[PDB]
RNA sequence: GUCUCGAGCCCUAGACAGCCGGGAGGUGAGCUUAGAAGCAGCUACCCUCUAAGAAAAGCGUAACAGCUUACCGGCCGAGGU
């Protein structure tokens, strides 16, 4: 689990509140 | 129709030609307010939204010439 | 290893012994797929290529058999086509189809016509300076196209200067 | 060529390869030079937008252009190195 892939999800989720797999990952939670 | 960066620096500095090695040989000097004017002009030439980031691009040519800041 | 190829609706495939025949709207192609302990069979609407052996040499032919079958599928439906362009610098070259062979006259100013027989049910059609080799069997079509280009192969002189000859332009 | 055994690293948060799409602005970096704009040489090699995109890795031109490179995204789907 590369750290950049984790930091990305957090960055995506941060924008949802205010790669396709990472977008979905962020959507899920 | 706004001219390139290199020119505007030589205008508000006093010197024309740069140097063989940048940063290692300081030619001219620019102040805080002097660099703020250059960023005011170039708006379409730069992609930045804020006026803050526009200045960073300009400095990206100055230090690579020999221009200290005060 | 076992590989299953679902045959297209346009296509129908029969098989007896070591020979596989594939038919479609564009025609039929029959091939002999023979290699130690590699069984190729037609299980309804799927062609199966299997073997109990899994060494490098067996796996190689299995991959080869698959492409041969997929190509037969493609050839009996969409067909195979190669495009060729006839180029000449000084002497006007005459390329024509006479029976089951293409004839090239006046190549480099030669009196004697160069020629090559066409393989299988391959069709060669010429539109001025353009030629199009086509048919169901990629083996026969690919060879005919290559044969035409090879027919104008020059060994004796510098090719960078003497470049006349029909060349394969489009490959499927 | 082929068979067998071991170690490291990568991978279904999609690896390796292929194909498709993107490969962007400051500005042709500065110097040098009549000019050299990724790619003659010397030196620097910095920051914007962004999912990426070198002060340019290999060709290319008189110089540009142009073609690919890294780098990012997609299709695919299982091992790859
Ligand atoms: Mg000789």
């Amino acid at each position: 689990i590369p750290e950049w892939k984790q930091e990305e999800v957090d960055a995506i989720v941060e924008m949802i509140e205010s790669r396709n797999t990472l977008l979905e990952r962020a959507l899920d939670d | 129709g706004v001219p390139p960066t290199a020119e505007l620096i030589k205008d508000e500095a006093g010197f024309e030609t740069g140097s063989g090695e940048p940063q290692e040989d300081f030619v001219a000097d620019l102040s805080v307010d002097q660099v703020k004017q250059i960023a005011e002009q170039k708006h379409p030439d730069l992609l930045s939204y804020d006026l803050t980031n526009a200045a960073k691009e300009v400095v990206g040519t100055c230090t690579s010439l020999g221009v200290t800041i005060e | 290893p076992r590989v299953e190829l679902e045959i297209p609706e346009d296509v129908d495939a029969e098989q007896d012994h070591l020979d596989i025949t594939v038919e479609g709207d564009n025609g039929s192609v029959t091939r002999r797929l023979w290699y130690p302990d590699i069984d190729v069979s037609v299980d309804g609407d799927t062609v199966v290529i299997e073997s109990d052996e899994d060494n490098a040499k067996t796996m190689s032919t299995i991959g080869t058999f698959q492409s041969h079958i997929e190509n037969m599928f493609h050839g009996v439906t969409e067909g195979w086509e190669y495009g060729m362009e006839v180029f000449y610098s000084h002497f006007p070259m005459q390329v024509n189809v006479e029976g089951d062979e293409v004839v090239i006259e006046n190549f480099l100013g030669e009196k004697a016509p160069r020629r090559t027989t066409i393989h299988g049910d391959t069709d060669v059609e010429i539109d001025g300076e353009e030629l199009t080799v086509s048919g169901p069997d990629i083996e026969a079509v690919g060879q005919t196209a290559a044969d035409i280009e090879q027919l104008t192969r020059i060994n004796d002189k510098d090719v960078r200067v003497f470049q006349d000859g029909v060349y394969i332009t489009r490959k499927p």
